[PDB]
């Protein structure tokens, strides 16, 4: 069950 | 005076109610200043074991130990130090400890080769997540809040995924999974 930080290190930015 | 005391009261209470985990020996160092503050210089006459209520001088997890002899010994170590100069020291001793300003939770980590979980203190701040030793209090690990990829929780577990291959995930036994999930979340979205 996930809640991501939508952190630029991972999320594609 | 009024400003110095707000901080002292703040640091004190956060230690007496266990919000700031400190190791025995220090609790008694604090208690030492707490005596200098509330009683004045030591009086080897009055100030002897039993003369104190240890429930209002220490972390519930030490009142038992009965280190009342440690507190007076530290008390004695304050000579004729002022009520103010003691408040100061106490606040500097409260800040010098890493556990200072962190929001812990008691978690149970499964260590390999031993089915018996080992109680641990989990620390979180707006900048990092640390692993702290239940009894000794000495941090064991540390992570940057900015290296947190995602987290998860259940009514009986909490897991943090940094996206660190080799290490993997950091899962633990906790009933606070939804609160520790809330905190981090609030923090993370403040830090882009």
């Amino acid at each position: 069950m996930w809640d991501t930080a939508n952190n630029p290190l991972y999320k594609e930015a | 005076p009024v400003q110095l005391n707000l901080l002292y009261v703040q640091a004190r209470d956060d230690i007496l109610n266990g919000s700031h985990p400190v190791s025995f020996d220090k609790a008694c160092e604090f208690a030492g200043y707490q005596c200098q503050i509330q009683f004045g210089p030591h009086n080897e006459q009055k100030h002897k074991p039993g003369f104190l209520e240890l429930k209002d001088f220490l972390p519930k997890e030490y009142i038992k130990q009965k280190g009342e002899r440690k507190i007076f010994m530290a008390h004695k170590n304050c000579g004729n130090m002022s009520e103010i100069e003691a408040k100061v020291r106490y606040v500097k001793l409260a800040r010098s400890l890493k556990t200072y300003g962190v929001s812990f939770f008691l978690v149970k980590e499964k260590m390999k080769g031993k089915n018996k979980l080992v109680p641990r203190l989990l620390g979180i701040t707006k900048e990092c997540v640390m692993r702290v030793d239940e009894k000794t209090k000495e941090v064991i690990q540390e992570w940057s809040l900015t290296n947190i990829k995602r987290w998860a929780a259940s009514p009986k577990s909490f897991t943090l995924d940094f996206g660190d291959y080799q290490d993997g995930y950091y899962s633990v036994q906790t009933t606070e999974g939804e609160q520790i999930a809330q905190l981090i979340a609030g923090y993370i979205d403040i830090i882009l």
